């Protein structure tokens, strides 16, 4: 069942379950129980390679000072230059709104920490390619530069 | 079912003959009356048993995830039935399942599709619970086990049992009806098995020629080490005389009832140590009747 | 012909601009004697795009084959990310069991099409201003002779 979670996360088939409860039977001392799991794993590997295909590896730079500077005006648009250097000097306050807000930590140990939040819904990355290129888009690796 | 109080004299004589023949057959077979009644029984006990529970658990575990269009349900279900019901061969279980589907056992007519659907929906393995349909499931399982007791008691070969299940007409049962496990059918199945055993090594070719419409007098005479002219003339005499069911050249070696009639003629001729024309002359001596001269 | 440069036919590709070229016009089979070897097959196609991409800004473009049948599942197209000797993958390894994109493809026949999504300036496509700076395209064809 740990290999089945690995399958259900390397692919997206959260519904697909291959391990059945019938592998052990106390009537017959549980004999041949392992060979039923061996068949289940063989079915899991066969379906796994049957469904797997080469995916288009892509990378995209996000400029956070642009994602906040371009913020729709129903939220207050701001460049990070003029709020980082006052929410430090005041140690307090907030800027922006929704999931794109920039503000200090809520919890008692985070009260000093300053965290900048952004929504992937506003990165709008799904617009950058035709839809028929592929229906599911998934992160491989997030790298940060400061 | 017939009552002895209100019965005709000829009907009573026929009943006496039937009882004597069946008693003689049971004595030859070393069989008790209770065993014959069990093999010919139709009422089934509606009580769950550990053997039936194990059968249900094994079938449910094996058939889980089965796809209807990918393969036939009966063929997929056969191995688990063979494992649970203590069978030597898988195809014996497949033939038994076909026979049961034709019989539709129990008070609630049960079949493989209905059994599979009930197991898929209303069955929870490992727990003792009361289900309204569970008694019909038990009856169907009991019928399957009884048809095992049939197959093993008869001693017939697996492929001729398959032929009997699939084509009762070849065994001369009434056309268009499921084969009967009635004692009347049991005795003829036993006689067929005994004749196959008597054929010895030739049986392998004889049965293959019988399953096609291929078997002839000469091949069967070579198989039984009898004269071909003897079998041909016995068949001719059987065709000439009015049997019921009638014997015609296109069934004389195609239906088992015709082969059995011909073999009875041959046995009676060799008992009298005369040709079949001797028996033909004998049976003309109906001197105590008004039907004919 | 197959060397035309034109916009996409399908409803989602109507913004995308794709440049097609026939391997028959690359005429690569002429570059060596015939008796050196009768079959010539692609090992790896690499693309380079010397536009004036900005700092922390990138192109998106996608080069695809024409058959999509003869070849392993998903090996028929790779997408360029940054366009400087850039294939579709993040680390390429010739020792890996994976067939690289465009592997085993015959040189003599075939069509290669490179597409640029969101080109059309009437739709204010993200590439529109940068694609004007695009001068020329380079393919690096890794092919083997045997």
């Amino acid at each position: 069942l740990m290999a089945e979670q690995a399958y259900r996360w390397e692919l997206n088939d959260d519904s697909a379950r291959f391990i059945k409860p019938g592998a052990w039977q106390g009537t017959y001392a549980g004999l041949l129980a392992g060979e039923t799991l061996m068949l289940s794993l063989a079915q899991m590997e066969d379906a796994h390679l049957k469904r797997d295909k080469r995916a288009l590896e892509v990378e995209r730079t996000v400029s956070l000072a642009e994602v906040y500077a371009g913020l729709p005006k129903d939220n207050g648009p701001f460049s990070l230059a003029q709020e980082i250097d006052k929410l430090v000097s005041q140690g307090s306050g907030s800027a922006g709104s929704g999931n794109n807000n920039l503000a200090f930590g809520a919890g008692t140990d985070t009260k000093t920490s300053l965290q900048a939040s952004v929504s992937f819904a506003d990165l709008k990355i799904r617009e950058d390619y035709p839809a028929s290129l592929g229906k599911i888009r998934r992160i491989k690796q997030i790298s940060v530069t400061l | 079912k017939t009552n002895l109080s209100a019965i005709s004299d000829k009907q009573l004589a026929t009943l006496i003959r039937k009882l004597n023949t069946i008693t003689s057959w049971l004595h030859t077979q070393k069989w008790s009356v209770f065993q014959l009644f069990i093999m010919t029984s139709t009422s089934y006990n509606k009580t769950l048993t550990p053997e039936i529970k194990n059968l249900l658990d094994t079938v449910y575990h094996g058939l889980q995830g089965f796809d209807k269009d990918k393969a036939d349900l009966l063929h997929v279900m056969a191995p688990y039935i063979a494992a649970t019901l203590q069978l030597s061969s898988e195809n014996v279980a497949h033939s038994v399942l076909l026979w049961a589907d034709k019989l539709q056992p129990g008070d609630g007519a049960m079949t493989a599709e209905k059994f599979w659907d009930w197991l898929n929906t209303k069955y929870t393995p490992g727990s003792s619970e009361a289900v309204e349909t569970q008694e019909h499931i038990v009856q169907y399982c009991q019928a399957l086990a009884q048809l095992e007791m049939v197959y093993h008691s008869t001693g017939i070969n697996e492929n001729a049992f398959r032929l009997f299940v699939t084509k009762p007409e070849m065994f001369g049962a009434a056309t268009g009806a499921a084969p009967a496990h009635d004692a009347l059918s049991l005795i003829m199945l036993t006689r067929f098995a005994d004749w196959v055993n008597a054929l010895g090594e030739k049986a392998s070719s004889v049965l293959a020629a019988f399953e096609a419409n291929s078997l002839t007098a000469e091949q069967l005479a070579d198989a039984m080490n009898l004269d071909a002219n003897l079998l041909l003339q016995a068949s001719i005499q059987a065709q000439n005389h009015q049997h019921l069911p009638p014997v015609t050249p296109e069934n004389a070696f195609s239906c088992w009832t015709s082969i059995n009639t011909i073999l009875q003629w041959v046995n009676v001729a060799q008992q009298l140590n005369v040709a079949p024309q001797g028996v033909s002359a004998l049976v003309g001596l109906d001197y105590i009747q008004s039907m004919k001269e | 012909g197959n060397n035309n440069l034109a916009f996409g036919a399908g409803t989602d590709t109507k913004t995308s601009l794709q440049a097609s070229v026939s391997f028959a016009d690359l005429k690569i089979r002429e570059d060596y004697p015939a008796s050196l070897g009768k079959i010539r097959r692609i090992k790896q196609i690499s693309v380079t795009l010397p536009a004036l991409l900005g700092p922390y800004q990138d192109v998106q473009a996608i080069l695809s084959y024409g058959d999509k049948a003869g070849l392993a599942n998903g090996c028929e197209a790779l997408a360029v990310s940054h366009g400087m000797n850039d294939s579709g993958q993040f680390q390429l390894d010739f020792n890996d069991g994976k067939f690289l994109p465009f592997e085993g493809i015959a040189i003599d026949q075939g069509t290669l099409t490179l597409s640029f999504p969101n080109a059309s300036m009437p739709e204010k496509g993200k590439q529109a201003t940068m694609l004007k700076t695009l001068n020329d395209i380079i393919l690096h064809i890794r092919y083997t002779i045997k």
